[PDB]
């Protein structure tokens, strides 16, 4: 069954190229047809155009700025180009193969999609701060820890979390901007008899300034 | 056929087309309607995007049956006799132009077989009989390869002098090629090793490895020689246009 | 283009209880209608074509209608595992147009947050800053307060709070709070609080540390 998975950089400046890939596995791009749809901040779906038989393709004449797809038969690629982006050009692109192999039809599989924001801001890697028990008690059955990752700009980070125990309760907290930076958070719940006596460590990654950093609390 | 405005045309596998009424008929199902070889054939559907049944009768009255798949990537047509069961034809053709088209006899039994490639190249058999086996043919860009079926693979031959080139093609697809010799003289006789992983057939002649022939994932074979004293390839290699061309490879 | 209009942005539902999303085009589609049900972290899924025929991954406890006005997905049982946003998307006539989405939140009893403040780290003082962070883990419903105290007296700037999405097994909503002041600030003081006001309580659920307590 075909596989669909979406590359490109996560910032790309105003009045740039944004160039995207959607490499397709277990079915060949020559027939039917491929799809690129975005999805806005506001949680809006768009449709852009498609490559099909020939490499014929169709664009949404709506589009703010025009686009062109192409295809590599031979790498069983095809890309998705859009030349001077603006900052409304900021979403979550998508490839998809329709459901029939004529006619119109619904999206039937879909690649998990490239968070890719438009915008003029420097990357700036997050700083990341251990979350640990502020307070004149010590701790019941569990205790809850957290990391703070603050200050960073192209989203997307990943927080990881190592401990002892084998069973843990994990949050992560949506990041939200705030004077033109990111910020967010996660916590870890784990059982008290683990935690002074066992590390727990969060491993933060912020892969467009290719950073990762790793806390380890107390 | 039906009305513009009261239905949806919808292209499919094979130059085909189907009208698919824009609402549902009075049974909750959409009506379809496709003309095949100058027959109109009918059907409804629960579903409107040109998938389902379709049916006709022929003056003769041999039942006619299209089957169009779910994701319209596929068609089979079949022509019955009148009894609607024993089959006179039958094609199945795919939305990358391939295509299986099986002739039957009296009996309903497939006496006739033509495999279509998406790109073109045709595998046709005949004289089938009861056991599998039967006459097979390879049609290719260019040049005609001929050989036999059995249940187990086909098998086209090619000779020249005391030479014969064998292709064999299994039922999974499989490809393997060889080459005797019936040559006395040990430095004019061929010989040749197979590499399956490279679909290359090695041709030897006096100690000295001469030409590769690839067979590729394209249906075509190219050909190309290796130095004066046999050890590495030079040039590139050159595509097989015609049967000649095969047949002077193996002199 | 034809506009699909999704007239509810979100719902709440009982386990159990039925659905219906409605779903209108600015013009004639007859029928050539998708939806697709999309959960956080995922692509949407494909599960309804031709506006009533499920796709085959699709559970019995879905349908969608034609004989109404406009469109609809109805679902006789809410199941914890269908909480999700649903996107109608039509394909009558160029280009394909979608919905706004309509997203569902299941209910389930009413739990009180579990608190936990904590005070700036050692790294963040050495570069200048003070972080006081708030945890309100696994409350319902949604709606949740909280209120920083220095000394005793509110402080309203330097506030982020982030909800996370409804919880797909146990469907709780987790919040953190930061109180963001600089070290100049922050070392003036000693007393540092944050109040959770939740329905389950007429009482704020209060946590606080003491800046000299170290």
């Amino acid at each position: 069954e075909v596989q669909l998975q979406e590359s490109g950089p996560s910032l790309v400046k105003p009045s740039q190229t944004l160039s995207l890939t959607c490499s397709v596995t277990g079915e060949p791009i020559t027939s039917g047809f491929w799809d690129w749809i975005r999805k806005f901040p506001g949680n809006k779906l768009e449709f852009m155009g498609y490559i099909r038989y020939g490499g014929g393709t169709y664009y949404n004449p709506s589009l703010k700025s025009p686009i062109s797809i192409t295809r590599d038969t031979s790498k069983n690629h095809y890309y998705l180009q859009l030349n001077s982006v603006v900052t409304e050009d900021t979403a979550t692109y998508y490839c998809a193969r329709s459901r029939d192999y004529y006619g119109s039809s619904g999206f039937a599989f879909w690649g998990e999609g490239t968070l890719v924001t438009v915008s003029a801001a420097k990357t700036t890697p997050p700083s990341v701060y251990p979350l640990a028990p502020g307070c004149g008690d010590t701790t019941g059955s569990s205790v809850t820890l957290g990391c703070l990752v603050k200050g960073y700009f192209p989203e997307s980070v990943t927080v990881t979390w190592n401990s002892g125990s084998l069973s843990s309760s994990v949050h992560t907290f949506p990041a939200l901007l705030q004077s033109g930076l990111y910020t967010m958070s996660s916590s870890v719940t784990v059982p008290s008899s683990t935690w002074p006596s066992q590390t727990v460590t969060c491993s933060v990654a912020h892969p467009a300034s290719s950073t990762t950093v790793d806390k380890k609390l107390e | 056929s039906l009305d513009e405005k009261n239905s949806v045309s919808v292209d499919l596998p094979g130059e085909m087309k189907v009208l698919v009424s824009k609402e549902k008929n009075k049974d909750g199902k959409y009506d379809l309607i496709a003309t095949v070889d100058k027959l109109e054939l009918k059907g409804t559907s629960d579903k409107n995007n040109g998938s389902g049944v379709l049916e006709g009768v022929k003056a003769d009255k041999c039942k006619v049956k299209l089957t169009i798949s779910d994701d319209l990537g596929q068609t089979t047509l079949e022509v019955f006799k009148e009894d609607g069961k024993t089959l006179v034809s039958k094609k199945v053709t795919s939305k990358d132009k391939s295509s299986t088209e099986e002739k039957f006899n009296e009996k309903g039994e497939v006496s006739e077989k033509i495999i279509t490639r998406a790109d073109g190249t045709r595998l046709e058999y005949t004289g089938i009989k009861s056991d599998g086996s039967g006459k097979a043919k390879e049609v290719l860009k260019g040049y005609v390869l001929e050989g036999t079926l059995t249940a187990e693979k086909t098998t086209l031959v090619v000779k020249e002098g005391t030479v014969t080139l064998s292709k064999n093609i299994s039922k999974s697809g499989e490809v393997s090629v060889e080459l005797n010799d019936t040559d006395s003289s040990a430095a004019t006789k061929k010989t040749a090793a197979w590499n399956s992983g490279t679909s290359t057939l090695t041709i030897t002649v006096n100690s000295k490895k001469t030409k590769d022939l690839v067979f590729t994932k394209e249906n075509t074979i190219t050909v190309q020689q290796y130095d004066s004293n046999g050890t590495k390839l030079e040039g590139s290699a050159v595509e097989i246009t015609k049967l000649d061309e095969i047949k002077n490879a193996l002199k | 283009d034809i506009q699909m209009s999704q007239s509810s942005s979100s719902f709440s539902v009982s386990l159990g209880d039925r659905v219906t999303i409605t779903c209108k085009a600015s013009e004639d589609i007859y029928s050539r209608l998708a939806w697709y049900q999309q959960k956080p972290g995922n692509a949407p899924r494909l599960l309804i074509s031709g506006a009533t025929s499920l796709e085959t991954w699709v559970p019995s406890r879905f349908s969608g209608s034609d004989s109404g006005k406009d469109y609809t997905l109805s679902i006789t049982s809410l199941q914890t595992e269908d909480v999700a946003t649903y996107f109608c998307q039509q394909y009558w006539s160029p280009p394909p147009t979608f919905g706004g989405g309509t997203k569902l939140e299941i209910k389930r009893a009413d739990a009180a947050p579990t608190v936990s403040i904590f005070p700036p780290s050692s790294e963040q003082l050495t570069s200048g800053g003070a972080s006081v962070v708030c945890f309100l883990n696994n409350f319902y419903p949604k709606d949740i307060n909280v209120k920083w105290k220095i000394d005793g007296s509110e402080r309203q700037n330097g506030v982020l709070n982030s909800w996370t999405d409804q919880d797909s097994k146990d469907s709780t909503y987790s919040m953190s709070s930061t109180l963001t002041l600089t070290k100049d600030e922050y070392e003036r003081h000693n007393s540092y609080t944050c109040e959770a006001t939740h329905k389950t309580s007429t009482s704020p659920i209060v946590k606080s540390f003491n800046r000299n307590e170290c």
